[PDB]
């Protein structure tokens, strides 16, 4: 088993903390959803290769420009997250997060991940967003942003239902193994 | 950690830690407030434990078993004794507040109603000045520590054998040298997240809501001061590179 490092970036409302928790427990917490995530080393076998994948969150570091880059050294794969219920989180991807990750993690693959995909067809979400002349992020808008920023790929998932969560981390492992 | 505290904080939440007959006696809002306070203490207990691995397992083991050049161990683990002192004292205060709140006849049933004042004290006056001074120094020495560790692991046979030996047990899975350094750097920015969620469930007593609002402001002031006092030190950097920053 080789050791690889994964870091998740994105706005506070993107659901990055919840994604790491649901993956590490293989369960959406039934009694208490933790506020924070410390770290975790996942045992993953992707396409016959065994990897120890260390997971790191950047939540709480968003307003601290000198503390936040300290999470980046020797990262092997970046998960760049946005929330499908928040077009404002997707707009922050190309000219805030992308140039920062390209500067501190040169040549590291980036997977653009659309979180909370279960809210795309949620009536309360559609009613609330319509008040600001908005709607849930469409799948093609996600793919176009991923193409534009030079991402390795585009994926979607729901931490609430677990759908697509395992796939994201297996693909991130494959990306971390590439030359 | 010591067994007594490990067992008190073994459950995934406060609602699972206390007896089911005690849980039934409280309002939903109180259970929500208590679950977040339990998470703050449980993660503080784990953070103090990370500092003990760095001081006792790593630092002292290298001093007693290896023949490194002088100033090498200090370069790998900057400010670890000062950090351990700050956080062991804070954890002591948190655990004493839980202990005083225990029902007679019980070692697990308690409710903490007055956390705000403890958080104001930790994040104000001399203790805040020492936290600010220690993290500004630690975080500015973070990149230098990782680089020094990588150099030693790749070139020193006895150092590599030492690391592989003490990190082999499963309980050390998440706690290699570089992992400990980042766990410590990230700790300070977890505080506003935990405190704001505690404040969310602390409106029942107006004085407690006010105390937590004050504590949140003090934590953010500390973070802004530490963030503004960081400049990564680099082994080999020349004065010209520094004054042309
Ligand atoms: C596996 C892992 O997460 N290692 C690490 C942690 C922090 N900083 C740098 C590195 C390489």
């Amino acid at each position: 088993a080789i050791r690889k490092k994964l870091v998740i970036v994105g706005d506070g409302a993107c659901g990055k903390t919840c994604l790491l928790i649901v993956f590490s427990k293989d369960q959406f917490p039934e009694v208490y959803v933790p506020t924070v995530f410390e770290n975790y080393v996942a045992d993953i076998e992707v396409d016959g290769k065994q990897v120890e994948l260390a997971l790191w969150d950047t939540a709480g570091q968003e307003d601290y420009d000198r503390l936040r880059p300290l999470s980046y050294p020797d990262t092997d794969v970046i998960l760049m997250c946005f929330s499908i219920d928040s077009p404002d989180s997707l707009e922050n991807i190309p000219e805030k997060w992308t140039p920062e990750v390209k500067h501190f993690c040169p040549n590291v693959p980036i997977i653009l991940v659309g979180n909370k995909k279960d809210l795309r067809n949620d009536e309360h979400t559609r009613r609330e967003l319509a008040k600001m002349k908005q709607e849930p992020v469409k799948p093609e808008e996600g793919r176009d942003m991923a193409n534009r920023i030079g991402a390795f790929g585009y994926m979607e998932c729901s931490a609430k239902t677990k759908d697509g969560v395992r796939e994201v981390f297996e693909m991130a492992t494959r990306a971390a193994l590439q030359a | 950690s010591m067994e007594m505290d490990e067992k008190d904080f073994a459950a995934d939440s406060w609602s699972l830690a206390v007896d089911s007959s005690f849980l039934q006696q409280h309002k939903k809002e109180v259970m929500k407030q208590q679950d977040v306070i339990y998470e703050l203490i449980q993660t503080e207990l784990h953070h103090v434990r990370t500092l003990k691995i760095m001081t006792r397992l790593f630092r002292t083991g290298m001093l007693e078993e290896l023949h490194l050049e002088p100033g090498v161990v200090q370069g790998l683990f900057p400010c670890v004794d000062e950090l351990s002192d700050i956080h062991t004292r804070f954890l002591s205060q948190l655990l004493e507040r839980r202990r005083q709140a225990l029902c007679p006849g019980s070692t697990r049933n308690f409710v903490i109603h007055r956390l705000g004042d403890l958080l104001i004290s930790q994040f104000s006056g001399p203790s805040a000045e020492q936290m600010c001074k220690t993290y500004s120094e630690f975080c500015s020495r973070h990149s230098k520590a990782l680089k020094l560790y990588k150099e030693l692991y790749a070139r020193d046979k006895r150092f590599q054998q030492f690391i592989r030996k003490v990190t082999r047990p499963a309980v050390l899975k998440r706690h290699g040298v570089q992992e400990c350094i980042l766990l410590v750097t990230q700790r300070i920015t977890k505080y506003p997240l935990l405190i704001s969620r505690i404040l969310q469930h602390s409106h029942g007593i107006e004085e407690e809501r006010q105390d937590l609002t004050t504590a949140l402001g003090l934590v953010k002031e500390l973070l802004s001061n530490v963030d503004e006092g960081i400049y990564q030190l680099e082994k080999g950097a020349r004065l010209q590179e520094i004054y042309n920053r």
